[PDB]
């Protein structure tokens, strides 16, 4: 960003720029089957020949393990700036920002707040190569002529996961999420204005607008009282209700 | 197949902007709290009658 | 991987009938709040149990 | 369900997979009721005769 306006006294203080960047690097990955010809061609039920489809759904399933599966892995993998994605000392000129909160007495499960409105995403995917599949269901195979049979069927892809910026995402509150207060608002409301609150390399706001809230199949519920009821237990509003989406994943602990 | 990491490994990339204009920043509002009054001078003198 | 499991359908005797539809069926718990519960699941009312 | 992904170091890893099996067997019932010929018989009102 350019540098702040200033106050004209005495000459110009010229300063400097500062260019970021974030590299990564594909990976390999494959699931290899192996079975025998007599297996197969003697199964007369039929019950034994699901595999083709099975493993064309798990390299569809694939992408989604990757990407929650980094969510996840947040606190132990670092962003661009050096730190974890999730970490509590995210560095900025002189100051320090954490983006992490915890409570030492009773951390069980994780929600997470994305502002997905920005062009760039949370937690992002490449994906250099689609997939691929192959058998082993001739003759002249070296496999079908190695053993009994090896009709292997496999999978080729090439993928990993990536992140983008980590103080526009905080996902990791394991206070607590429900009770009669002081955990249905102030640690949701808490996220959401310490989001709000950011401060950009420079002095000037990030503009964050937290959308979505991810939880896992067990924090749903204290996520739906927290947004998605309009009365209040005493009869008022709930002042969060329709404040963000939430999802439900099972991709999450 | 053999050859210095220095130049393949390093050109074995290709860049994206991406991450260019990611994130915004906060929108004007000092219009809501301010009228604006053009200056052609160093000060501006204000009187109103009472 | 994650099973994909939604439940929709709760089975209770003639005597929990009661509690069944206080539990989903009712939109208004004791202040005029809302019920978290309400038509998510439906409740079958049957005499063979218990 | 066929195994997950896994990242390529050097050799493929042929895994396996398995399949499960359930079954059950039939069994019989009865109800049975015993009536007198007499009584069923000589019966002018109708009140037998839904059995």
């Amino acid at each position: 960003q350019f540098p702040k306006l200033r106050e004209w006294i005495g000459q110009r203080v010229i300063k400097d720029m500062a260019a970021q960047g974030y590299q990564i690097t594909n990976k390999l990955f494959e699931s290899t089957v192996g079975v025998k010809r007599t297996d197969i061609e003697d199964d007369n039920l039929g019950v034994y020949g699901p595999l083709m489809q099975e493993m064309g759904r798990a390299a569809g399933a694939h992408p989604d393990e990757l990407v929650f599966a980094l969510l996840k892995a947040g606190n132990a993998n670092l962003c661009y700036d050096g730190q974890n994605f999730f970490d509590t000392d995210h560095p900025v000129y002189p100051n320090v920002d954490g983006t992490g909160t915890a409570t030492t007495v009773s951390n069980l499960f994780a929600p997470a707040a994305d502002p997905g409105a920005a062009w760039y995403l949370l937690d992002t995917s490449r994906s250099l190569k689609p997939l691929i599949y192959q058998e082993r269901m001739k003759p002249s195979f070296t496999s079908m002529t190695k053993e009994d049979d090896e009709q292997v069927f496999m999978a080729d892809e090439y993928r990993y996961g990536v992140r983008s910026r980590c103080n526009v995402g905080f996902g990791f509150w394991q206070l607590a999420a429900m009770s009669t207060e002081e955990l249905n608002q102030v640690n949701f409301e808490k996220v959401y204005d310490a989001m709000r609150n950011q401060k950009a390399d420079g002095g000037r706001p990030l503009d964050i607008r937290p959308n979505l809230l991810v939880v896992p199949t067990t924090l749903r519920s204290k996520a739906k009282e927290v947004v998605g009821v309009q009365r209040l237990a005493n009869g008022a509003d709930n002042p969060n209700f329709e404040l963000v989406q939430v999802l439900d994943t099972a991709w999450l602990n | 197949a053999i050859i210095t990491p220095a130049l393949i490994s390093a050109l074995k990339t290709s860049f994206q902007k991406h991450f260019q204009d990611a994130l915004a920043t906060a929108p004007s509002t000092y219009l809501q709290v301010a009228t604006v009054i053009p200056s052609t001078t160093a000060s501006n003198t204000y009187g109103w009658l009472g």
